[PDB]
C-alpha cells in the first residue's frame, strides 16, 4: 500500500 | 437427565399464562419472585404486557432491588426499547415529575427518592440512556440542593458525580465542565465543615471529559489528581472506573509502561469482582483494546474487543449505545488488522452495525456518529481502492466523503477548529483526497492537520508522526515532490523508532514510500542500505508475532490495589 | 413578589404582595374586598399575630416557600365585635384517596 | 395469616426472634413450634413492606453474634488455667449454633 | 376587580378578575345575566366543583397570569395524582 | 420418615421424609433444635400456609421424587390458575 | 404399576404410594404403620362407599392414570369406637380466592 492506516 | 421443573418454576409459568386476571395481585409480591414473573413475560414473548409494567416507576423501582438478577434486567429493558415503548424516558419523566412533588416533604421521604434515584439513574447509564439518566440525576441533585445541611452535599457530589458520566457518554462536553464547577464547590462546603469527600469518582470523570475534548496535557494531570485520591475503602466500580481512565490518559500521552500496568490492574479488578460477564468488565476490556491498538499491538486488540463486544451483546440486546460502541471500536481495531490483508468484510459489518444502531438511537446531529461514520468512512476507502472498477471506486469514494464531510461538521461544531479530533478528520479527509486524486486538496488538508496536531501536541508526537507519514506518501507517490516527502518520511521514522522502537508496524509504510522515492531520484547506496532495514525490520516483525493472547496476560494477582496505583505515583517524580 | 391564601373561615382571598411589603398593606388590601378595617382585623401564620410594623419577610413569607404554584395560606379574625375569635379555617376536602397498587390486599 | 409481604415491625418480631436465636446458638432448648415460627417470622422481615428489613436483620445478626461472641471470650478470659476445656466446650456449643442459625436463616 | 368562586362545599374563593378570565368557562359565566355586579364581586357558583380542586384551579389562575410569557424556563404547574382526574374535569369544564 | 406438614387449618398432611427434603425449608426446619425423633414422626407447623396450597405441594413433593432422573415423558405439574399465586409464594418460601 | 394415594380421615390427609396389584390390606398395613391403629380398627372408603378388606386396588376402582402423583387420588378413611364404626369426616382443605 502507499499510506498508513486512517487513525 | 429430564430432572422436573422446580415447584417455583412451574408456578411461575402457571402464574404468567393467568397473568390478566393476576396482574394486581403480582405487584404484591416479593421482589424475587416479581422479577422473575416480568422476566418469565420477556421470555415467553410477552413483551408488551411486561412493558405496560416497567412504564410504571414504582413497579420498576422493585426489580431493579434485585442486584442479583440485573443481567437479567439489562436484557429485559433492552428487548423493551427496541420493542418500541421508549420505558428509558418514561421512567425518567415519571420520576422527574414525582420528584418534584416531595421537594418540600419531610427527610425520610426524600432520602427514599433520592435512593430510587439513584439506582434507577445507574441503570439507565449502564444501560446506556444517558439522555433520560440525565433527567433522574438532574432531579436526584434538586433534591440534594434544597436543604443546606450535611449529608446532602455528600449526596450531591455524588449526584454531580454522576452527572458527569451521563454527560460524558452523551457527549455533553460543554456542561461537563459546569458540572464539575459544582461539583467541586460541593466540595469546597464540605471542606468549610471539617469533612472531606473522596474526589477519585469526580476526578475519573473530569479525566474523561478532558480526554473527550481532547486535552491530553489536562487530561493526564486531572488522572494523576484521581490516583492520588485513591484509597482502600473505594468500590471496586469507582477504583476500576479511574484506572481506565487514567490508563486511557497514560496511553494518549504514550506513557505505555504506566498505562500497561494501570489497565491491566482495571481488567483484572473487573474480572474478579464483576466477573467476565459484566458491563462493567467489557468497559475495561474496550479500554484495554484502546491500549493494545495504541502500542502496535493489533491483533490482540481485535480479539480483546471481540471479546468486549460479546459481553455487550449478552448483557444487552440489539440497539444499544455499548453495543454499538463496541462495535464502532471492533470495526476500527479490524480495519487497522486487515489494513494490510484487505479483508475488509468483518471491519465493515462491525461499523454498518455500529451506524444502524447510533442513527435509531440518536439525533442525526449527535457527536458518537462521527465515529462510527468515519470508522466506515475509512473501511468504504479501502474496499474503493481494492476494487478493481471505477464506477464502484467512485460511488464508495464519494460515500466516504460524505460521511468524512459529516463527521468533520460534528467535530468543527462539538470541540472546535483546533482540536486532535478535528486534525484525525482532516487527516482522514487527506488521505481520502489523496485516494480521490485531488492532490490540491490532499495537501490542503494534510497541511491543515499538521499545523493543528503540532501546536496542540507535542513537536515530535505519534500523531504528528502519522500525520507527516501520510504527506509524505502523498507527496512521494502522487505529488512527486521528492524533498518534502524525504524529510517528512525521515521525521515519522525517527518518531516512530523513538517511541515503539523497531517494531512499529508504520515503518514498512515509510521504508516501502522512502524506497519509492530513492528509486525515483537515485542514491542506490540508500536503496540498498533502506532494503537491509527493511529486512532487518522484517525479522524484529516475525520474531514479535508471539501475539499471545491478553485475555490471560494480565494473570492472576500480578500486584495488588495502592500498590500499581502507588508504582504509578511515584514513578511521576 | 409574595402569593398568599388570606383565608378566614371559608372564604380564600388569592393576593400577591410585595416580599418587601408589611403586614399592614396586607391587611389593607382586604379593604377592597371584604369592606373592613384593617384596626378590627389580624392575621395569622399557623397560630403567629402579623403585626403591622413587621415586614412580610421578616415573618417566614419568602418568595421561595408562598410561590404561585402553592401559595402560603394565612388566617384571619375580624374581631367579631371587640374580642378577636380563633382560626376557624376549615379544610377543603378529602379527594378520593386513590389505593395504592402496592398495598397487599 | 398469609404467605404475603405485609406490614411487620421490627422491633417486637426481633424480639421475639432474639429470645429464640439466643438458645439456639450455645445449645439449650427450644420448643419445636417456636423454632417452626421463627422460619415464618425470618420470611415475613425478609419480605416486609414498604421496605424488605433483611438488611436490618442482618445488621442486627451481625451485632448479636458479635456481641455474644464478646461475651463468651470474656468469659473465657476471665478463666485462667482451665481455659482449653471450656474453651473447646464453647466452641462445640457455638459451632453447633452457627450450623442451627445457618438453618433458621436460610431464607 | 375581584370575583368570588364559590365552591360545592361553600368556599369562596376570591380570586383577581384578570385571573378568573383565564378559563373560557368563568369568562363566560361573567357575561350576560351574570356581569350583574352584585355586592362587588361578582359570585360566580360551581356546584359540580368541589373545594380541593377549585383551589387548585385557582392557584393555576395566579399561576399562569404570573407566569405569562414568562423569559425564565418555566415550571410545571404541580398536580398531585389523587387530585389529578377531579382536575382534569375541572380543566375540560373551566375550559383553562 | 412420615413428616407432619401442618397447615394454617390444621390439616396434617403426613409425607415420607424423603420426599419432604427435597424443599430446603423443610429440611432446614428438620435440622437443629427441631429434629425430635419421636415415634419415627416429626411434625412440621406452617403457621400461614393453607391446606389447599400446602397439599398442592405434598402432591408436587410426590411429583417431584417419582420423578427423579425418569427418561418417560414428564407432565407439567396440574396448578389450577385459582392457587397459583398462592402456590408461588409457597415455592419461594419452601425452596421447593 | 405405580399408584399414587391421598388417604384423608378429618384433618390427617396421609400420602402413600402401592402397586397397582396392590392389595387394601396392605394399605391397612400401611396405616397401621403409621398411625398405630390395627387393620380391623379401619376400614377405607373409597369415594364414600364402604371397600372390602380383601381384593386389590387394580380392579377397585382406580389405576395409575387416574391416579398420578401429581392428582392423587383421595381415599376416606375411619375408625370405630369398639362399634357402630363412626362415619368418615372428610372436610374441604380451603377455599382459593
Ligand atoms: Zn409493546
Amino acid at each position: 500500500q502507499k499510506r498508513a492506516s486512517g487513525q | 437427565e429430564w430432572i422436573p421443573e422446580t415447584l417455583y418454576n412451574t408456578a411461575i409459568s402457571a402464574v404468567v399464562d393467568n397473568y390478566i386476571r393476576s396482574r394486581r395481585d403480582i405487584r404484591s409480591l416479593p421482589e424475587n419472585i416479581q422479577f422473575d414473573v416480568y422476566y418469565k413475560l420477556y421470555q415467553q414473548g410477552r413483551l408488551c404486557q411486561l412493558g405496560s409494567e416497567f412504564c410504571e416507576l414504582e413497579v420498576f423501582a422493585k426489580v431493579l432491588r434485585a442486584l442479583d438478577k440485573r443481567h437479567l434486567l439489562h436484557h429485559c429493558f433492552q428487548a423493551l426499547m427496541d420493542h418500541g415503548v421508549k420505558v428509558a424516558s418514561v421512567l425518567a419523566y415519571s420520576f422527574s415529575r414525582r420528584c418534584s412533588y416531595i421537594a418540600e416533604s419531610d427527610a425520610a421521604v426524600k432520602e427514599k427518592a433520592i435512593q430510587v434515584g439513584f439506582v434507577l439513574g445507574g441503570f439507565l447509564s449502564d444501560a446506556g440512556w444517558y439522555s433520560d439518566a440525565e433527567k433522574v440525576f438532574l432531579s436526584c441533585l434538586q433534591l440534594c440542593t434544597l436543604h443546606d445541611e450535611m449529608l446532602h452535599w455528600f449526596r450531591a457530589v455524588e449526584c454531580c458525580v454522576r452527572l458527569l458520566h451521563v454527560r460524558n457518554g452523551n457527549c455533553k462536553y460543554h456542561l461537563g465542565e459546569e458540572t464539575f464547577k459544582l461539583a467541586q464547590t460541593y466540595m469546597d462546603k464540605l471542606s468549610k465543615h471539617g469533612q472531606q469527600a473522596n474526589k477519585a469518582a469526580l476526578y475519573g470523570e473530569l479525566c474523561a471529559l478532558l480526554f473527550a475534548k481532547s486535552h491530553y496535557d489536562e487530561a493526564y494531570k486531572w488522572c494523576i489528581e484521581a490516583m492520588k485520591e485513591i484509597t482502600a475503602g473505594l468500590p471496586v466500580k469507582v477504583v476500576v472506573d479511574v484506572l481506565r481512565q487514567a490508563s486511557k490518559a497514560c496511553v494518549v500521552k504514550r506513557e505505555f509502561k504506566k498505562a500497561e500496568q494501570l489497565i491491566k490492574h482495571a481488567v483484572y479488578l473487573a474480572r474478579d469482582h464483576f466477573g467476565s460477564k459484566h458491563p462493567k468488565y467489557s468497559d475495561t476490556l474496550l479500554d484495554y483494546g484502546f491500549y493494545l491498538l495504541n502500542v502496535d499491538n493489533i491483533c490482540q486488540s481485535v480479539a480483546i474487543y471481540q471479546a468486549a463486544l460479546d459481553i455487550r451483546q449478552s448483557v444487552f440486546g440489539g440497539k444499544n449505545i455499548h453495543v454499538a460502541t463496541a462495535h464502532e471500536d471492533l470495526a476500527y481495531s479490524s480495519y487497522v488488522h486487515q489494513y494490510s490483508s484487505g479483508k475488509f468484510d468483518n471491519a465493515l459489518f462491525h461499523a454498518e452495525r455500529a451506524i444502524g444502531i447510533i442513527t435509531h438511537i440518536l439525533p442525526e446531529d449527535h457527536l458518537l456518529l462521527a465515529s462510527s461514520k468515519r470508522v466506515k468512512a475509512l473501511i468504504l476507502e479501502e474496499i474503493a481502492i481494492d476494487c478493481h472498477n471505477k464506477e464502484t471506486e467512485q460511488r464508495l469514494l464519494q460515500e466516504a466523503h460524505d460521511l468524512h464531510l459529516s463527521s468533520l461538521q460534528l467535530a468543527k461544531k462539538a470541540f472546535g477548529e483546533f482540536n486532535v479530533q478535528t486534525a484525525k478528520h482532516y487527516g482522514n479527509l487527506g488521505r481520502l483526497y489523496q485516494s480521490m486524486r485531488k492532490f490540491k486538496e490532499a495537501e490542503e488538508m494534510h497541511i491543515k492537520a499538521i499545523q493543528i496536531k503540532e501546536q496542540l501536541l507535542g513537536q515530535e508526537d505519534y500523531e504528528v508522526a502519522l500525520s507527516v507519514g501520510h504527506l509524505a506518501s502523498l507527496y512521494n507517490y502522487d505529488m512527486n515532490q521528492y524533498e518534502n516527502a524525504e524529510k517528512l518520511y525521515l521525521r515519522s521514522i525517527a518518531i516512530g523508532k523513538k517511541l515503539f522502537g523497531e517494531g512499529y508496524s508504520g515503518l514498512e509504510y515509510d521504508y516501502r514510500g522512502l524506497i519509492k522515492l530513492y528509486n525515483s531520484i537515485g542514491n542506490y547506496e540508500k536503496v540498498f542500505e533502506y532494503h537491509n532495514v527493511l529486512s532487518n525490520w522484517n525479522r524484529l516483525r516475525d520474531r514479535q508475532y508471539s501475539v499471545t493472547d491478553a485475555l490471560e496476560d494480565v494473570s492472576t494477582s500480578p500486584q495488588s490495589t495502592e500498590e500499581v496505583v502507588q508504582s504509578f505515583l511515584i514513578s511521576q517524580n | 413578589d409574595v402569593f398568599l391564601m388570606i383565608r378566614r373561615h371559608k372564604t380564600t382571598i388569592f393576593t400577591d404582595a410585595k416580599e418587601s411589603s408589611t403586614v399592614f398593606e396586607l391587611k389593607r388590601i382586604v379593604e377592597g374586598i371584604l369592606k373592613r378595617p384593617p384596626d378590627e382585623q389580624r392575621l395569622y401564620k399557623d397560630d403567629q399575630l402579623l403585626d403591622d410594623g413587621k415586614t412580610l419577610g421578616e415573618c417566614g413569607f419568602t418568595s421561595q416557600t408562598a410561590r404561585p404554584q402553592a401559595p402560603a395560606t394565612v388566617g384571619l379574625a375580624f374581631r367579631a365585635d371587640d374580642t378577636f375569635e380563633a382560626l376557624c379555617i376549615e379544610p377543603f376536602s378529602s379527594p378520593p384517596e386513590l389505593p395504592d397498587v402496592m398495598k397487599p390486599q | 395469616t398469609s404467605l404475603k409481604p405485609r406490614v411487620v415491625d421490627f422491633d417486637e418480631t426481633w424480639n421475639k426472634l432474639l429470645t429464640t436465636i439466643k438458645a439456639v446458638v450455645m445449645l439449650e432448648y427450644v420448643e419445636r413450634a417456636t423454632w417452626n415460627d421463627r422460619f415464618s417470622d425470618i420470611y415475613a422481615l425478609c419480605v416486609a413492606y414498604p421496605e424488605p428489613l433483611g438488611e436490618r436483620l442482618y445488621t442486627e445478626t451481625k451485632i448479636f453474634l458479635e456481641n455474644h461472641v464478646r461475651h463468651l471470650h470474656k468469659r473465657v478470659l476471665e478463666s485462667e488455667e482451665q481455659v482449653l476445656v471450656m474453651y473447646h466446650r464453647y466452641w462445640e456449643e457455638y459451632s453447633k449454633g452457627a450450623d442451627y442459625m445457618d438453618c433458621l436463616y436460610r431464607y | 376587580m375581584y370575583v368570588k368562586l364559590i365552591s360545592s362545599d361553600g368556599h369562596e374563593f376570591i380570586v383577581k378578575r384578570e385571573h378568573a378570565l383565564t378559563s373560557g368557562t368563568i369568562k363566560a359565566m361573567l357575561s350576560g345575566p351574570g356581569q350583574f355586579a352584585e355586592n362587588e364581586t361578582n359570585e360566580v357558583n360551581f356546584r359540580e366543583i368541589p373545594s380541593h380542586v377549585l383551589s387548585k384551579v385557582c392557584m393555576y389562575f395566579t399561576y399562569k397570569v404570573r407566569y405569562t410569557n414568562s423569559s425564565t424556563e418555566i415550571p410545571e404547574f404541580p398536580i398531585a395524582p389523587e387530585i389529578a382526574l377531579e382536575l382534569l374535569m375541572a380543566a375540560n369544564f373551566l375550559d383553562c
